[PDB]
């Protein structure tokens, strides 16, 4: 461990122009692995992961056949909430639902979790002690009183303390040490121009996986904390993540900043400059 | 209540005039799901553009990839747009490849 | 393996 078990769920409404569209998708240690997408002909779960092909035509129909049941509770709870909510017939509106267990080392429950948005605010969620909920509005309250009445805070418990588990288990048994993936980041500083006696040096760093990585600029030893820019960390569309972090400094003053890298898969932080060409 | 997209483009690798390359357009923090993206190569849309899966953040919003292959030069301008229904006007940004 | 989702 640790190992995490999640699915994301959406569902959207279209009126007049076709059913709503329902999504499962889930990740096994935030690596996507199945997949259930309702727009199409003959809608069935689907392997994501070649790994888990390994999984015979039995898991395909149960959990296809699930998903389905899934798709027209949503489909019901959409209209609902246009109740609750005092909402117009002709609009579209989205559920999404966010349920997982995440596993310690130890192969226990390290933290379940089941919450809810309608049209992407907060909208319900199982709290931390798996016994009680915490809704984020007035209409929530409806649906919380019932799932009280109804006992679905134990039913949660249960599956997320053993069936949740015991499928993450079982997943990995399939497709571990797959997960474990790391990819170090490679370096590099760019120069560029800004008026006067100015210049800007970017830090880059490419080609990583996961995608957590912090990049620092210091001026003899101290971290700049202030001016710096950098970008938010974003796909190269190969499966790894770039970022980059610059800091406007003076013209002939290069050589006094330096850029550190810290990243998991690193033996340790890269360190490094402006390497102007000979 | 409507989330606005925030956009990056960028080349999957550092750009070299006359190498082929992949730009990106990396759209994030929109909601509603629905969403248009288009890239322009001068001005023109390019026909051939490509789409990763919709996903969604721990704050609910959607987050997408579109990618298309391209061969940059000094001076051809390449941009991604986005019309979403937060934004009463589409919102292009142009590549930089500085950034 | 996904819940079985229960209504809102
Ligand atoms: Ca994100």
């Amino acid at each position: 461990g640790p190992h995490s078990l999640r699915y994301f769920v959406t569902a959207v409404s279209r009126p007049g122009l076709g059913e709503p569209r329902y999504m499962e998708v889930g990740y096994v240690d935030d690596t996507e692995f199945v997949r259930f997408d309702s727009d199409a002909e003959n809608p069935r779960y689907e392997p994501r992961a070649r790994w888990m092909e390994q999984e015979g035509p039995e898991y395909w129909e149960r959990e296809t056949q699930k998903a389905k049941g899934n798709e027209q509770s949503f489909r019901v709870d959409l209209r609902t909430l246009l109740g609750y909510y005092n909402q117009s017939k002709g609009g579209s509106h989205t559920i999404q639902v966010i349920s997982g267990c995440e596993v310690g080392s130890d192969g226990r429950l390290l933290r379940g979790y089941q919450q809810y948005a309608y049209d992407g605010c907060d909208y319900i969620a199982l709290n931390e002690d798996l016994k009680t909920w915490t809704a984020a509005d007035m209409a929530a309250l409806i649906t919380k009183h019932k799932w009280e009445q109804a006992g679905e805070a134990e039913r949660l418990r249960a599956y997320l303390e053993g069936t949740c588990v015991e499928w993450l288990r079982r997943y990995l048994k399939n497709g571990n040490a797959t997960l474990l993936r790391t990819d170090s980041p490679k370096a590099h500083v760019t120069h560029h121009s800004r008026p006067e006696d100015k210049v800007t040096l970017r830090c880059w760093a490419l080609g990583f996986y996961p995608a957590d990585i912090t990049l620092t600029w210091q001026l003899n030893g101290e971290e700049l904390i202030q001016d710096m820019e950098l970008v938010e960390t974003r796909p190269a569309g190969d499966g790894t993540f770039q970022k980059w972090a610059s800091v406007v400094v003076p013209l002939g003053k290069e050589q006094y900043y330096t850029c550190h890298v810290y990243h998991q898969g690193l033996p340790e932080p890269l360190t490094l400059r402006w390497e102007p060409p000979p | 209540i409507q989330k606005t997209p925030q956009i990056q483009v960028y080349s999957r690798h550092p750009p070299e005039n006359g190498k082929p390359n992949i730009l990106n357009c990396y759209v994030t923090q929109f909601h509603p799901p629905h969403i248009e993206i288009q890239m322009l190569k001068n001005g023109k849309k390019i026909p051939k553009v490509e789409m990763s899966d919709m996903s969604f953040s721990k704050d609910w919003s959607f987050y997408i990839l579109a990618h298309t292959e391209f061969t940059p030069t000094e001076t051809d301008t390449y941009a991604c747009r986005v019309k979403h229904d937060s934004m009463a006007e589409p919102k292009t940004v142009y590549w930089d490849r500085d950034m | 393996s996904i819940i079985n989702f229960e209504k809102l």
